[PDB]
């Protein structure tokens, strides 16, 4: 009652089955590569029923060495991953195989990686602020405990460094479980994260699921589902708060688009699969907090070619409670974290939750920065002196504010050699309120660059000679 | 009885051989209680879109035809309930008593079956009510980039309908329908919570098509909402339908069409996407008195990217609708909130959708704002500017500060009339800009506290009478005497 | 990316145009009654009128380029979409 | 000899016929939807011959409820619309069915909407000017008889009043009729126009043809041809000078693009249909003057992204002779019609056609108005007194000229009791020649609002 391979084109395999033995959609099939140098067991996910008892499947492993007409065994179920507290402190691939200890977890309970999202009735909005200690994030992009957080940005703007910073600032003191999903990222980054978590003794509370960018598209598409399944087990069965880090979520979409044409789908705009939004919605709606069960999800979102209008990030935007868009311009100015304060948002940045003072200070900062952005070109061409006295004062205030929004992060010590700093929310609000009132116009703008709070500001000012 | 066989299935589509008598758009029953819609018909098979649980579809399964095109239950029981595009509750509050059923593709009222839009639909937003008035039976687009306050505007309108609902007179009540397409489920929950806090769920129905739903549900949700609203519209009631947002419906329909191998056009959209949206939005009409005089007002939302209103779907929807409210993130960050761009936003219905008092007070607002936009560049050289243009710039600044509005705080039409009266009659010229807003609010409170007869006259007569105007000016002067500025100075004279 | 850069340059040139026009009018007023003078050191009303006209020309050229790029992007996108569809035909 | 449906993919339907009964291209076939909720009669237009006796057709109505194998009857001719004096004062769709009275016009003569343009010899080689009687239109932007006029105007600018005025003027002065073609017409706006024309009594002088936005692309593409066929019958078989309004022509282009995409043709540049220029020429070339009778057209044109190099407007403007732009600025100042003299234009404003004196006076008026518009910013900001005495007198003269380009239109008799006026071209030319010479500066500006000829100017002068 087993099938056989009929067609092979890269990561897509056609398999023919006897009548009545056609596997169900998403079932995991096993095929054997017997070549000496590449012997292995391909896991194939049934993607389409082609008719005539043929099924099109995506290979999780490379198909090099595969031979037409070889035995294909139907497991009768979707790809499953181990679940339970035993996963904590170990590294797994998209298929649930343990990397740091091969064969580990084979006896645990196994959950199918394909699941439905929680019922609309169970869903309940979350509005508690999550204090991080970064000035820009705390002020302009407050994070939600149990909510969905994203770090948008092009390549090399600071998404991964910010993810590590949030792991340091949130996961270290977390009282619950953490799940990290490295979706189609660099293997070196995975090893670095593993070693870092081991050093900080936080690995024992963290479960790592890695699918790297050198793996076939199938692994990159299903690794996020595997990690989300582990997180869902922790949320629903253990009933404990869960931290879920995903980096990079866009890799899921990219892998989905890689096999789209090979699956017979006609391309949508920007060469994306027609089911871009549908797959994104399924995956993102599985990532959520239910009534009484909290998942704090932080996702790094790659923006292709710094183009925020790209269909992938544009579709992703709708699934987030708080967004921090990292900008290439801010990055190139030397401001770190390279957050674009004008493009960032938070569903809880209104007076009802964060309070009147926080909202007022944030809105004044945003207004000053917007006006400075407007005057950027006039300054560039005609020079500052041609602005009005009020405009010049606003420009100086905005330069100092944008420098002050920068900070020395703990995860950035290896890049600047400067130890990181943390700023309490109240100090941040007070300092930015003072800045928007011109209380620090006398200090040089360089005094506001890559510092912590007001004490660090005074120290740097006196180092430069100001007071 | 005709039974078809599933010959293939992939990512939401299933081809079914057989059913030679199946209709186009007919609903089909796949095993396990799965539902599909026959969209492609040809000599070989029937390509149907699965409405949910596509993974349960397998080759060789038996498919039965329902004999009926897509239809949804409709009745008064849907008020305050959250349902999916099939009319089934998803809020876990039990069954819904359906008065009857309506096909989702019933033709819209003809040219002869309508009458000119003549009744205001107060959104409670000063900017919209004064600059781009919306009448009952009108289709007003709300177009802008993400996080510009479009959902805020629509929710404020729905909340504002509460007093009209409480009046109890069916000629004043407005039944609200909110359609959420491709939205995060918790976002729909937040919208429902906001409506509930304002007592709006007593007259509001939510058609929810969360992002996790099949492309079929995202494609059909606006039509389900339209049918639910139509059932009330044809029975003499007045309806306000909000689509949040049509861009996601267009994307879902494009996905469906591409998966069906239909020829793509610009932006990969099929050749009838404009037809999709026009068919959806032409059902929002103002029926003639012979048909009960009911109406349905459409408030479609469009999310542009990089403020590109020349894109395909935005262009189509702008062409279809009777007016547009353009929301810009630059104004939003400047503090202008709601961030409606009065320069480009237009309502082709115009003054016909305003009460007499609002039309009178708001006549000069357009000219003042345009002139202020012209004079913006000279704010640094007030001395150089002549007296007329200097006072003109100041008046424009006060007016721009006046149209600002906090979220979830709709204003009654009389309150809007009084506020715009303050703005356009020089009663804000003696106030600092930063205080204008505060002043406004306080003054309104004062008028409610002791001089409600002004509001009563405006509401019942729809006109600010001469004696009412004099009393309002007197109250304004007394309040100015009693008013305290933020800088500590005086505002009298 | 070129379309976004062109749009940014268009808005920059527009802001330059309004500021130069305001300077021209203020200079006219002052005449009736810093280095933005045209060639006095090598008048400000003349220089600002010239700058505003140059900004108008630059805006028109940038708008033409942006419209060309918009049409080209639409055509290329349709080319890729139809190429994929034909390949799958 | 009746066919049967084989494929149904949205508004595209494949129909099989016996071997020798395959319909010709563009033939109108009839199918039936029997489902009670959506019961109707589908009109299909043969678009392609697929071979093996299969024809691909575009449905003029939504195909919901259509079943495979249902009988499809062939009418033997393409879409035919009623013609004659009976269609005046009624509303029809692209298929000729009367909307204000179903069944009306079924007994009239029916003309196929697909017709060739006038033969080469029939075309009049000499371009002729159409005297509308409006001062601004006649002077600055003279309309071409049998020509095409682009119309531009925002909301609340008097566009519909201008259309109404043109309808009345063509009905009275030239003894002609009017045909309105609402391509992509909004049902609300169509009803509004119907009611307005009925109220103003000009409905009797016009035939309305609405292809609405809720209809599939085929009707939105063929409604313009239907209206043009009615106008062609009026011009040819009845010897009338017809006036054909089209709103919006870009929507005709967009419907053509949608139909092309539906039929599977590869899009051309910017995603338009490959035969964009051919379709636009086929529609526009039928709007010509022939045998002493003309069809003059005023077409509302939408420019995507305000890009006149876009293929749709670029092709449309190849067939346009004049251009009238209505402005909110001119409307605000009370000038009616709210035509923008500086922005508007006309291809026939050259001495070879309008004569030396006409061109000279028009150019002088344009120069004065442009100079005043240049002054406008200084006047607004620095104040009027800043201007020199020569600038002051030029401002006053230009303001008087701008007011005198206004006029009490005939269609304005409803909004104001004042009846309209018809200013002969010679009178307008001499009056504006006098104005540019300063011969009316002593008179107040008020004297120049909404009047006709020089006699009206004098009368209103003594009235003040
Ligand atoms: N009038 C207002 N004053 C202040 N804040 C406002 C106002 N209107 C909306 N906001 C805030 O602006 C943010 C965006 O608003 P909203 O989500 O309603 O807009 P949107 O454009 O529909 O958003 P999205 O991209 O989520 O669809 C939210 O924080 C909302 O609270
Ligand atoms: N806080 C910071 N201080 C200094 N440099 C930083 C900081 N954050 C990020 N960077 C720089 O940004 C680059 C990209 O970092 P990373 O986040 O790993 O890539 P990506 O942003 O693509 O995920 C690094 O080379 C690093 O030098
Ligand atoms: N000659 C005129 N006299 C007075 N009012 C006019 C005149 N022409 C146009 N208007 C005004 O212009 C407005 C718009 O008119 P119309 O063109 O009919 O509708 P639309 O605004 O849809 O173009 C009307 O409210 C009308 O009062
Ligand atoms: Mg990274
Ligand atoms: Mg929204």
């Amino acid at each position: 009652t087993a099938g056989r391979v009929v067609r092979i084109t890269g990561p897509v395999v056609d398999v023919e089955f006897p009548r009545g033995s056609v596997p169900e959609l998403f079932n995991a099939l096993h095929a054997e590569i017997t070549f000496g140098a590449l012997a292995k067991t391909l896991t194939l996910e049934v993607a389409q029923h082609l008719g005539d008892s043929l099924v099109r499947c995506i290979s999780m492993q490379p198909t090099d060495g595969l031979v037409r007409g070889v035995e294909v065994t139907d497991t009768g179920a979707s790809i499953s991953v181990p679940v339970g507290d035993g996963v904590k402190g170990h590294v797994f691939n998209a298929l649930g195989d343990c990397l740091d200890d091969p064969g580990y977890g084979k006896d645990f309970e196994h959950w199918s990686i394909h699941r439905k999202p929680p019922a609309f009735s169970d869903l309940e909005p979350r509005t508690e602020m999550l204090e991080t200690g970064l000035k820009v994030v705390d002020l302009l992009t407050p994070y939600v405990r149990g909510g969905k957080i994203a770090l948008f940005g092009g390549a090399g703007v600071g998404k991964t460094v910010l993810i590590q910073e949030m792991i340091n600032r949130i996961a270290r003191n977390f009282g619950g479980t953490s799940v990290f999903a490295g979706v189609g990222e660099r293997t070196r980054e995975g090893n670095d994260l593993w070693v870092e978590l081991a050093d900080a003794n936080v690995l024992k509370d963290t479960a790592l699921v890695f699918g790297q960018m050198d793996e076939p598209p199938g692994t990159r598409m299903r690794v996020a589902l595997s990690a989300l399944t582990m997180a869902e087990f922790f949320r629903d069965e253990q009933g404990q708060d869960v931290l879920l880090f995903i980096d990079n979520i866009f890799r899921f979409t990219q892998a989905g688009s890689e096999v789209s044409t090979l699956l017979g789908r006609m391309p949508s705009a920007v060469g994306y699969q027609p089911t871009l939004a549908d797959e994104m919605g399924e995956l993102q709606e599985r990532i959520t907090s239910t009534r009484g069960r909290s998942i704090t999800s932080m996702q790094a979102v790659y923006v292709p070619a710094d183009d925020y209008t790209d269909p992938a990030p544009a579709t992703t935007f709708a699934h987030l409670d708080a967004t921090t868009e990292l900008s290439r311009a801010v990055f190139s100015k030397g401001i770190f974290p390279a957050v674009d304060p004008l493009a960032s948002s938070s569903t809880i940045l209104d007076p009802a939750i964060v309070g009147d003072e926080h909202y007022r200070v944030a809105q004044e900062v945003i207004r000053i920065l917007q006006r400075y952005k407007d005057l950027q070109d006039i300054i560039a061409i005609l020079g500052i002196d041609e602005l009005s006295e009020e405009d010049k004062q606003l420009v100086n205030r905005a330069r100092r504010i944008e420098r002050f929004l920068s900070q020395n992060m703990m995860a950035a010590e290896q890049f600047t050699g400067q130890p990181g700093s943390t700023v309490p929310l109240k100090e941040t609000i007070e300092a930015f309120d003072k800045l928007t009132k011109g209380e620090f116009d006398h200090l040089p703008e360089q005094a506001f660059f890559l510092i912590g709070g007001l004490d660090d500001l005074a120290k740097k000012a006196e180092s430069l000679g100001a007071k | 009885e005709e039974i078809g066989t599933v010959i293939d299935a992939g990512d939401g589509i299933a081809h079914v051989e057989g059913l030679p008598s199946v209709m186009t758009q007919e609903l089909l029953e796949f095993p396990g209680g799965v539902l599909g819609v026959a969209l492609n018909l040809d000599e070989h098979s029937v390509g149907a879109v699965i409405l949910g649980e596509f993974e349960k579809i397998e080759e060789g399964q038996q498919v039965k035809r329902t004999g009926e095109v897509l239809s949804v239950p409709v009745g008064d029981a849907f008020l305050g309930r959250v349902v999916n595009p099939l009319g089934q509750p998803i809020d876990g509050q039990g069954d819904i008593a359906a008065e009857t059923r309506r096909a989702l593709e019933l033709q819209a009222p003809s040219v002869v079956q309508r009458q000119s839009v003549s009744e205001p639909l107060q959104t409670g937003i000063k900017a919209i009510d004064a600059m781009t008035p919306i009448g009952r039976g009108q289709r007003q687009l709300i177009i802008g980039d993400r996080k510009t306050g479009k959902t805020a505007v629509c929710v404020d309108t729905i909340l504002n309908q509460r007093e009209a609902w409480l009046t109890g007179d069916p000629k004043q009540q407005v039944r609200c329908v909110y359609v959420a397409i491709g939205q995060k489920g918790t976002t729909i929950a937040s919208v429902k919570r906001a409506l509930e806090e304002g007592g709006a769920m007593e007259y509001t129905t939510i058609v929810a098509a969360p992002a996790s739903d099949a492309a079929g549900f995202k494609w059909l949700a606006p039509y389900t909402g339209s049918a639910i609203g139509q059932h009330w519209m044809y029975n003499g009631k007045h309806v306000l339908i909000v689509f949040d947002d049509l861009s996601k419906q267009a994307d879902a329909y494009r996905a469906i069409s591409l998966l069906l191998r239909r020829p793509p056009g610009r932006e990969a959209f099929p050749g009838d996407v404009f037809y999709l949206h026009s068919r959806l939005l032409e059902r929002c009409a103002k029926l003639s008195d012979e048909l009960g005089g009911g109406s349905m007002t459409g408030l479609p939302i469009i999310e542009t990217k990089a403020n590109d209103i020349s894109a395909f779907i935005p262009t189509n929807v702008i062409s279809i609708t009777d007016g547009q409210c353009f929301l810009e993130s630059d104004l939003f960050n400047q503090g202008v909130r709601p961030a409606i761009n009065v320069g480009v936003s237009v309502s082709r219905v115009g003054g016909a959708a305003q009460i007499k008092a609002m039309k009178e007070v708001a006549g000069s607002l357009r000219l003042d704002l345009s002139q202020y936009r012209e004079l913006e560049a000279f704010a640094a050289f007030a001395s150089d500017l002549d007296a007329a243009s200097k006072a003109q710039l100041d008046r424009g600044a006060r007016l721009v500060e006046l149209l600002k509005q906090p979220q979830y705080s709709p204003l009654a039409v009389e309150e809007q009339v009084v506020a715009i009266f303050l703005g356009t009659q020089g009663h804000l010229d003696s106030v600092p800009v930063e205080d204008v807003q505060r002043f406004e609010s306080e003054l309104l409170e004062h008028v409610k506290a002791s001089h409600s007869d002004i509001f009563d006259g405006i509401r019942e007569t729809k006109k600010l009478s001469e004696e009412a105007e004099e009393k309002l000016v007197s109250v304004i002067n007394e309040f100015k005497k009693g008013f305290q500025a933020s800088d500590g100075s005086s505002v009298v004279v | 990316a070129t379309l976004r850069e062109l749009r940014g340059r268009i808005r920059s040139a527009g802001s330059i145009k309004k500021i130069t026009k305001a300077q021209e009018l203020i200079a006219t007023s002052r005449i009736a009654k810093r280095g933005l003078c045209g060639a006095y050191n090598a008048s400000r009303r003349r220089a600002m009128k010239s700058a505003t006209d140059n900004a108008d020309d630059l805006i028109k050229a940038l708008t033409l380029a942006a419209n060309r790029e918009r049409q080209a992007q639409i055509t290329q996108e349709i080319s890729e979409i139809v190429g994929g569809a034909n390949a799958l035909a």
